[PDB]
């Protein structure tokens, strides 16, 4: 490489709906990556 | 020269058959059967499929006993068929491939095929142990068989492309009768209901009818366009009908001498392959190149049904002796039994 | 070729001297033989599946 | 019945000109091919031209290419020959032949021994 | 009643149906080959290096079985018969090409087998007989070129054509001209479902079941791309 | 949910590198340091680290890096602190969500359209006897793994995505679909190599054959995805028994996902040697040069869908954003559709089936 | 005055782990105060104008994993990869009957 086989690609975007979507629920504010944070 | 003087004696004669044939015509079939009711739409479904034969189908023939009939196709095989269960009988090889036609014996005891080799095979099919072998074996045609059909246990009478049709004796092999007068190949024949005499068409465009009993030409029929390939007389033993590459269906009359009714149609442009007719005789069946079967009014010449149940040509037609089915053979190796 | 000439003319010689009946009378003929047996013919009075055998 | 009647030919001088016609009667003219096919003394049968069902194809036999014309009546049923510049070879029983099959490009059987749909024929002599 | 003869009738069905089953697999394992030709063509030779009205002959290439059949003992009518051979893998045709204008009757025969509308979806195999007559014929000028076909005149050497190690031009040039006759017949009225494989070969030519073999195979690989519709 | 799942992965993750912080022998070089998210190692100066992002927050994914540079530690411009970059975790979260909805909803309309055209397919290859033949029951087997992996994809796709508690509590039914689908996909993919390998024969080789024993085709197709399937289970069992058995950074999915792609490898070759043959075919008839260019191209486009071929061609997924999008959107759409291709290619476009069903009526 | 905050945690954290003197190298029941003490030294942190992490933060978690956590071994994570070489042995396995199969597929179907 992380799955990047074409063939995976179905599983992949699975598994990118499941984590970042949020179950398609409402949006959620963007994490601070900002000088306060590490 | 004589050969002039005996060509414009024919063409006399020739004028004065026309002139007698001219003068019986006071009117025609269609004139006569315009009051009548038409037959109305025919309609009818496959009943049985056959299945088994692995090349094209070229004849078939029913028995007397009306459910047990006999195909043959050009793989060399002869199948006795058990129309009501669909259950196989008996399964024939063959000497030669290349068959032509098939029949049976009233009797219901043997068999008969033909094909490219110009001989006739006859099969026991009541054997001790129950297994077909051949029984005799009939030579003598220069020509390939085209049709044979039985008289009795012993009598046999076929028709062959050297122009000429013969009458055999099947215990002793040998040729009793020999018939002639055909320029062209002979294609069917078929026996009266007294089996006293056949009719039989060429590759002439002309049909002639046999004495059995003394073996010489009594009438000649013209009026076709191209070569005939089928033939059937009508139930009452007065009539017969004709099939042509012309995509004209014709109907001739032995005591009238002369044709009586034609059946065409502006769209069809495909010869007949099978012809056959009912019980009662109102209805004609007739086989096309164009893989499909129609039925025509024989006494209207109207078209009243067509059967398209096949995806090749229709090479051959029957119907049973109780009229109760009718059965047709194509080149896609299926048999359809009609009802 | 003569030989074929001469059965020609005898062939057609015997077919001319023939008995022959008028074409409307053949015609009748035919009519009625249809019309007394179309009682007992099928394929024109549709059989109930009871009695046919090809159920 | 089919019957194909020639008439026409005879007696003619070498680089001659002769006119063949064929009368047709009791078929369909117009859903046949027609050929013409003829016969030289101690031969057998030879084809000579032929013309399509309405005129639009003809093809003649290389050895009288430019000599020979063939045309079609459908109105009159009839066909033509038209001869010209007669070689002394030309000699031979001149036939009218039919195609056994309407609406259909290939025939067979035309040359053949016996035919039944070949007319009688007319007998052409080219010699002084 | 008759269950015992119903079920005897099944038993005896099944036992039939088994045989044809095994017979069904022999029919298929072999391809079946019309010899056709005119006359004087040699073809009596040519079957005998692989009465009844008809003859037949088993020859074997790369363990595949052929079986060939000469059509004799018949009459000159041929336009009934010939439809028996509408199913067959291909049509060896065999003319006399050193030959009363006898050549012009084979052009046309086979005119009639290629339009036939029962013999339109068969190949046919052109053995181009008589090699070694035709070169003598016209090394010695008898041959009847130019009164026959007067195209000969204006007739030139094909520009892929590949003249035979030590050849003439002469011969050349009227073995290739009666090439292009079957070729253009050939070319007319073909949509792809059959094709003419020409050959130059002489009557004991022993590598004419080879000819056939690879012929067949041709055939038999675009039938097959056909079903597919690759083509 | 995600957040206490993700505080109990840092305090985990502190925990390991805190405790590997002491253990380990010291070698201008930065010192080692837990920047507070991950940790980092020793490193000589002027050199510029990369590392995967964690998978703390939703809006974080692994695919991007995390950096951190060594002149001492990069300062922040503003605060004057040791600061690490995780602005690539975040930074195009929300537009690759949005494609990754339209891809969502695209797939789900391919597969039921897939499964709609492969049904009926299905009934017209078994209602019509008279096109029996080998090739039509590899067809019906094709069809009927299709119709198998695209019900279960939407079964997949429709129920197990959104539902979270479900896996949360992981059931048996989570690892049984899961192990059904890795078996289903892998036998679609064997049964396109067999297929390959049917057009390969038959064409190329052994031609003048009539007839084959299917028992070879139907092992190699149904019964030899069974081996690596279960090899991936027992192993992932095992060692990574996640949650649901539902995951990708997991180096086991090769396991299943290598010999598909030997398969496809071996029937791209096939393709290759019959577009030659072919080609040779044309040649030695005299066709025309853009006749035969033109039929060369529409038999490798025919003969694409059937072999799968698509993923050999795209192996790999471009690394630039604008080519990547693009690669995701046609793969996604020649991927969700190769079903719907295949059906109505090999038997709406038939000419055989065409005319059965024009005479039946 | 995050020193007074920074010591309240850290007795806090020391009281909680008065308790366990046995556990100490158990993670069961030490996830929880060493989440409390996180998020204890994250929480002052933030309220009085200081960025996590901070100096005084790493230096407790440096002290408290140089006294409670010391002399300890490391358990192995729930889920982790095989060795490079027997999982290659595993990815190479099926690729083997691969050949095999099709040679078998195109040579023996026959009869």
């Amino acid at each position: 490489x992380k799955c990047n086989t074409a063939t995976c690609a179905t599983q992949r975007l699975a598994e990118f709906l499941r984590h970042s979507s949020n179950n398609f629920g409402p949006i959620l504010p963007p994490t601070n990556v900002g000088s306060n944070t590490p | 020269s004589e050969l002039d003087q005996l060509r414009q004696e024919a063409e006399q004669l020739k004028n004065q058959i026309r002139d007698a044939r001219k003068a019986c015509a006071d009117a025609t079939l269609s004139q006569i059967t315009n009051n009548i009711d038409p037959v109305g739409r025919i309609q009818m479904r496959t009943r049985r499929t056959l299945r088994g034969h692995l090349a094209k189908i070229y004849a078939m023939h029913w028995g007397t006993d009306s459910r047990l009939l006999v195909s043959a196709s050009q793989d060399g095989k002869l199948i006795i068929w058990d129309s009501y269960t669909t259950n196989k009988v008996h399964a024939i090889p063959l000497r030669s491939s290349w068959v032509m036609t098939c029949a049976y014996a009233p009797s219901g005891n043997y068999v008969a095929c033909g094909g490219l080799d110009n001989i006739c095979s006859i099969y026991n099919l009541k054997t001790r142990e129950g297994n077909v072998r051949v029984s005799r074996e009939l030579a003598g045609h220069t020509g390939y068989l085209s049709c044979c059909r039985f008289l009795d246990d012993n009598q046999i009478v076929t028709s062959s492309g050297d122009t000429t049709c013969a009458l055999w004796d099947i215990e002793t092999g040998q040729q009793t009768t020999t018939f002639t007068g055909h320029t062209g190949d002979v294609m069917s024949l078929s026996l009266a209901p007294d089996t006293r005499l056949f009719v039989s068409g060429a590759c002439d465009a002309s049909a002639k009818l046999w004495d059995v009993r003394e073996g010489m030409c009594r009438q000649t029929f013209t009026g076709h366009e191209s070569d005939i390939n089928a033939i059937c007389f009508f139930p009452n033993g007065n009539a017969f009908a004709t099939g042509s590459d012309d995509a004209t269906c014709r109907l001739f009359d032995l005591r009238a001498d002369q044709e009586l009714m034609t059946y065409s149609h502006d769209n069809i442009i495909c010869g007949i392959t099978s012809v056959s007719f009912s019980k009662s005789g109102r209805l004609l069946l007739a086989g096309y190149d164009d893989f499909n079967c129609n039925v025509w009014d024989a006494l209207k010449a109207d078209r009243a049904g067509v059967l398209a149940g096949h995806d090749n040509r229709v090479s051959c037609l029957g119907v049973t002796d109780d009229g109760m089915a009718v059965a047709t053979g194509s080149w896609d190796s299926f048999l359809k039994i009609w009802n | 070729s003569i030989a074929q000439a001469r059965k020609l003319v005898e062939q057609l010689k015997m077919e001319a001297n023939i008995d022959r009946i008028k074409v409307s009378k053949a015609a009748a003929d035919l009519m009625a033989y249809c019309e007394a047996h179309a009682k007992e013919d099928p394929l024109l009075t549709p059989v109930p599946a009871s009695e046919n055998p090809f159920r | 019945q089919v019957q194909l009647q020639e008439s026409g030919g005879g007696l003619v001088q070498p680089g001659g000109s002769l006119r063949l016609s064929c009368a047709a009667s009791g078929f369909t003219f117009s859903n046949y091919k027609m050929n013409w096919v003829r016969q030289a003394p101690g031969k057998g049968l030879e084809w000579v031209s032929d013309i399509s069902q309405s005129g639009a194809s003809i093809s003649y036999t290389g050895s009288v290419k430019g000599r020979f014309t063939i045309s079609r009546d459908n109105a009159k049923n009839t066909l033509y020959l038209q001869m010209n510049s007669l070689k002394p070879e030309d000699t031979a029983v001149y036939y009218c032949a039919r195609c056994p099959a309407p609406f259909t490009r290939d025939c067979f059987d035309v040359t053949s021994t016996t035919y039944a749909y070949r007319g009688q024929g007319t007998q052409v002599t080219v010699s002084s | 009643d008759q269950r015992n003869e119903e079920k005897a009738q099944r038993e005896a069905n099944k036992k039939i149906e088994k045989q044809l089953q095994k017979d069904k697999q022999v029919y298929r394992a072999t391809h079946r080959l019309l010899l056709l030709g005119a006359g004087e063509s040699g073809k009596n030779t040519i079957v005998k290096q692989m009465t009844s009205g008809i003859f037949e002959t088993k020859f074997q290439v790369d363990k595949v079985n052929f079986h060939m059949f000469d059509v004799g003992a018949q009459r000159d009518e041929r336009r009934k018969w010939i439809q028996c051979f509408n199913d067959v893998t291909a049509i060896i045709f065999v003319v006399a090409s050193s030959s009363t204008n006898r050549l012009q009757a084979a052009l046309k025969l086979f005119d009639s087998i290629w339009n036939n509308k029962w013999l339109r979806d068969t190949s046919v195999i052109l053995f181009l007989n008589k090699q070694d007559l035709l070169a003598e014929k016209v090394l010695a000028g008898k041959s009847k070129i130019e009164d026959y076909f007067p195209e000969f005149a204006r007739y030139t050497t094909p520009e892929d054509a590949t003249p035979e190690p030590g050849e003439d031009p002469r011969v050349t040039r009227a073995k290739y001209f009666i090439r292009d006759e079957f070729l253009r017949i050939s070319t007319a009225s073909g949509d792809g479902r059959h094709y003419c494989y020409p050959h130059f070969t002489c009557s004991v030519d022993t590598e004419n079941i080879r000819r056939v073999f690879n012929d067949c195979r041709d055939i038999i690989q675009r039938m097959h791309l056909r079903q597919y519709e690759l083509l | 949910f995600l957040y206490v799942v993700g505080r109990k992965k840092m305090m985990d993750a502190q925990y390991k590198c805190y405790d590997r912080m002491q253990q380990l022998p010291a070698y201008p070089y930065c010192n080692r340091t837990w920047d507070g998210w991950l940790c980092w190692d020793d490193t000589p100066a002027g050199v510029l680290s990369y590392q995967f992002c964690p998978d703390y927050f939703p809006d974080f994914d692994p695919s991007e890096k995390v950096t951190k540079y060594c002149d001492v530690w990069f300062k922040h411009p503003e605060n004057n602190r040791t600061w690490s970059n995780y602005t690539m975790c975040n930074a195009f979260t929300p537009e690759k969500l949005k494609n990754a909805y339209v891809l969502y909803y695209l797939a789900i309309v391919g597969h039921s359209l897939s499964i709609f055209t492969l049904v009926i397919s299905l009934g017209i290859f078994v209602f019509f006897r008279s096109l029996g033949c080998q090739r039509v029951t590899l067809h019906k087997n094709m069809f009927l793994t299709y119709i198998l992996n695209s019900m279960i994809i939407i079964i997949h796709l429709v129920e197990v995505v959104p539902n979270g508690e479900l896996v949360r509590r992981d059931p048996v039914s989570c690892k049984i679909l899961h192990f059904f689908h890795q078996y289903m996909m892998a036998c679609n993919y064997f049964w396109m190599l067999c297929e390959g390998i049917y057009l390969h024969t038959l064409i190329v080789v052994a031609v003048f054959t009539e007839k084959q024993r299917l028992r070879w085709y139907y092992l190699l197709g149904w019964g030899f995805p069974l081996v690596p399937t279960t090899i991936h289970a027992i192993t992932r069992a095992v060692y990574f028994n996640d949650n649901c058995w539902l995951s990708v950074e997991t180096h086991l999915l090769y396991i299943i996902h290598g010999p598909v792609m030997a398969a496809l490898v071996v029937n791209f070759f096939f393709l290759l040697n019959i577009v030659r043959v072919l080609v040779t075919k044309m040649r030695e008839t005299h066709e025309a040069e853009s006749h035969m260019y033109l039929k060369a191209v529409k038999a490798t486009m025919i003969l694409v869908p059937l072999l799968g071929i698509q993923f050999v061609v795209f192996p790999w997924r471009p690394s630039n954003k604008m080519l990547g999008k693009i690669y995701d959107y046609v793969m996604h759409s020649l991927i969700h559709f190769q079903g719907f291709f295949v059906a109505t290619i090999y038997c709406f476009c038939n000419n055989e089936v065409q005319t059965t069903v024009k005479r039946q009526w | 005055n995050y020193e007074t905050a920074v010591q309240f945690c850290w007795n806090h954290y020391k009281d909680q782990m008065d308790p366990i003197e046995k556990d100490w190298c158990d993670w069961a029941m030490i996830s929880r105060p060493y989440s409390t003490l996180r998020d204890c030294l994250e929480h002052f942190a933030e309220l009085f104008d200081l960025g996590f992490p901070n100096p005084l933060a790493e230096r407790i978690i440096f002290e408290t994993h140089q006294i409670h956590f010391a002399n300890c071994s490391l358990v192995q994570p729930t889920f982790s990869d095989p060795p490079e070489d027997v999982l290659l042995a595993m990815i190479i396995a099926p690729i083997c009957l691969i050949p095999f199969l099709i040679t078998l597929v195109v040579w023996r179907s026959k009869d």
